RNA sequence: AAUUGGAUUCAACGCCGGGAACCUCACCGGGGGCGACGGCAGGAUGAAGGCCAGGCUGAAGGUCUUGCCGGACGCGCCGAGAGG
């Protein structure tokens, strides 16, 4: 159409592929998608803590990811690349997805909180927060707030500097919302 | 499903076809002969008797 | 002028085009653009009733048809939404909607 | 018995019932038509990845 | 020779200026006469939206900006002197249009 | 075709398997007929080389006339003891209480051996 | 006949509705209709799908009477799905 619409079209294109791939690549450890868009073959760069899951169990997942990409888009030769995230513990969205699995697993609240806090502070976190809104295994709507170091400030040069990762860790009695807000040194 | 549908008659060493063959399209398509009104078989066409 | 139009009969012989100059802006439009594939099966059941193959008592969900001169005489069954309410069609009904004559609510007092 | 297919076959030429989103699959709920058909509620969640800015 | 227009827009400020500056620096020295990188408008796009999904009480209402900025460049060079200058990396996310007339 | 009561000649368990498998290559290379109402026409015109007939057809309409008519056309017939055993054999994984191989294709070394061995004994 | 539902003091009442003539739509009246995957018995001795023509339907082989094709696999329940 014009200049204005196309940019928004592209950005809408980012979401439909970033939404699905997160939900699948929770086994890998999803952290991002650097999407390079061309008329030759859409080049998606999937970010994982671990590349050995994304490839698959023998080529299946990388081909599966090549095959659903043809359906959504009109570039029918989309490449796949796996780049590692360089610090997955500096990435919050990784820690949210990583914490979600552990609560899916059944490990206790403050324990499942402590380790997490401790692995990213070791990594280099000026400050960190984990919040867990949910049932908290009764039937009252209370969140538990695990707190160390600095935090998100005021305004918006608040939220740009910090990291923020959200994940619904499913249970079979209810649900628990996993928020992980990291503050990197800066 | 719907049995029985053996409507092709038998000669002694030959076969013959009971129903009519269409005159709008070519041979290969039989007519549900109503006596005045011909249905079609391949697809489903309103045809009148010629 | 008693009987609406020139005379009841001459408007059965003027049907396409010549009626139009007489009619409202709204009745013209739906004749001129045409009406739906359920309005084509209702031109068999007014025709089975005036002559020929065993007549059905004509029923309709047609409430967007505007009454013509040929259809004057038949007893038309217009579904109010629950049930069929009859209307004996007159020549004074040329130029009005068919969904006017059958109800769109049950008629009682308010309170 | 036997019958022919259905997947809906009525008019839906235009209006709200014509539209659906590409995230929560609705007719009557919001459809922002700029080539970004979503509801207002999705819109808010999605935008920081879009590159829209909160600031007035 | 063939007067080309590079019409270059971008959705963000930092990405558009670096390319406009680099395009005026590399083209400067070769077989190119180049007219300066002119800024046209920001067709700032306002999406003005209801926050609350209840639509209830007072609902605070988001103002949205999408700002798309357009630099324009005339150039007198060949179609071969054009690709040499279109080598550049370019931010994601920067649209570069090319009209060709004599 | 046949019934479970017609035993006029023997059909060994080694000659019925080769005729379940010389009818399976017959459909995936050449042409095959199946469904008894289309087969009751292919033995009679003279388009069938070797008929093979399953032993479960009853009601009789295409079962009273075809044991004495098929000895007059110069064609041998051979028994499968079921419709589900001639169906899997037909090419496909669904019934076929009668079949007529019009054209052996890659079954041709095996459909000339089974059609003289059954014609030797009794058609 | 149904006037779909929810919201209810501030903080429910231009509210969910940033779009109710059909659509939407969840309500009512009437006509018509899909139930996975396994088990069980059935199979090609021709459709599970299509179809003139009346008789019926507000219309739809939809339904019956009625006659039939293209090429070949699916009820009824019982666990238990998709859908809401």
């Amino acid at each position: 159409m014009a200049i204005e619409r196309y940019f928004i079209r592209e950005a809408v294109r980012e979401m439909l592929i970033d939404e699905f791939l997160e939900k699948e690549l929770r086994r890998a450890g999803y952290g991002g998608l650097d999407i390079k868009k061309t008329p030759l073959g859409t080049k998606v760069i999937i970010f994982a803590a671990n590349p050995g899951y994304v490839i698959g169990r023998g080529g299946r997942r990388i081909r599966e990811l090549t095959r659903i990409l043809e359906k959504q888009f009109g570039l029918e030769n989309p490449q796949i690349e796996v780049e590692e995230i360089k610090n997955p513990y500096l990435n919050a969205k990784v820690q949210a997805v990583r914490l979600a699995q552990a609560l899916e697993r059944g490990i206790h609240f403050r324990r499942a909180a402590y380790a997490a806090l401790r692995a990213i502070m070791n990594n280099g976190a000026r400050g960190v927060e984990i919040r867990l809104s949910g049932k908290l295994t009764g039937e009252r709507a209370k969140s538990i707030r695990f707190y160390q170091g600095y935090l998100a400030k005021v305004g918006n040069p608040a939220e740009t500097l910090v990291s923020k990762g959200y994940a619904q860790a499913l249970l079979k009695l209810g649900v628990i919302g996993v928020k992980v807000a990291i503050m990197p040194p800066g | 499903m719907g049995q029985k549908w053996k409507l092709y008659e038998i000669k002694d060493g030959k076969v013959i076809r009971k129903n009519k063959f269409c005159p709008r399209c070519g041979p290969g398509v039989f007519m549900a002969d109503h006596g005045d009104r011909w249905a079609c078989g391949k697809c489903g066409y309103t045809e009148w008797k010629k | 002028f008693r009987y609406r139009g020139y005379t009841l009969e001459q408007l059965m012989n003027m049907s396409l085009e010549e009626l139009a100059r007489l009619f409202p802006a709204r009745q013209r439009r739906s004749l001129k653009r045409g009406l739906t594939p359920e309005q084509k099966k209702l031109l068999r059941k007014i025709r089975l009733a005036k002559k020929g193959k065993y007549k059905k008592p004509i029923r309709t969900h047609c409430r967007d048809m505007i009454i013509l001169p040929e259809m004057v005489g038949l007893t038309i069954y217009v579904h109010n939404g629950k049930e069929f309410v009859p209307v004996e069609i007159k020549p004074e009904m040329i130029g009005h909607y068919l969904g006017e004559f059958a109800p769109t609510r049950k008629k009682v007092e308010h309170g | 018995m036997a019958k022919a297919d259905y997947n809906k076959r009525k008019p839906r030429k235009f209006g709200k019932g014509a539209r659906r989103c590409i995230r929560c699959g609705q007719y009557g709920p919001i459809i922002r038509i700029q080539g970004l058909m979503l509801c207002r509620h999705c819109f808010r969640e999605v935008a920081p990845k879009l590159g829209f800015r909160k600031y007035e | 020779m063939q007067k080309a227009r590079i019409k270059i827009a971008s959705t963000n400020v930092r990405s558009l200026d670096e390319v406009a500056n680099q395009i005026k620096q590399i083209a400067e020295r070769t077989g190119v006469r180049m007219s300066g990188p002119i800024p046209l408008p920001t067709k700032r796009i306002r999406i003005t939206t209801r926050k609350s999904p209840d639509g209830e009480g007072s609902a605070t209402f988001d103002r949205w900006e999408l700002r798309v900025h357009k630099r324009l460049i005339d150039i007198e060079a060949d179609e071969r002197a054009m690709r040499q200058i279109m080598r550049i990396r370019v931010p994601e996310d920067v649209t570069i249009e090319i009209e060709l007339i004599s | 075709m046949a019934k479970p009561s017609y035993v006029k000649f023997e059909v060994p368990k080694e000659l019925a398997e080769k005729a379940l498998q010389a009818v399976e290559i017959a459909r995936d290379t050449g042409k095959i007929r199946k469904g008894t109402n289309e087969t009751t026409k292919a033995v009679e015109r003279g388009q069938a080389k070797l008929v093979i007939i399953a032993e479960d057809v009853d009601p009789e309409e295409i079962v009273a006339h075809l044991p004495p008519l098929c000895e007059e056309k110069e064609i041998p017939y051979i028994y499968v003891p079921s419709k589900k055993e001639l169906g899997a054999a037909a090419g496909i994984e669904v019934a076929a209480a009668s079949v007529a191989i019009i054209e052996p294709g890659k079954a041709r070394d095996l459909v000339e051996e089974i059609a003289m061995k059954v014609k030797e004994l009794m058609k």
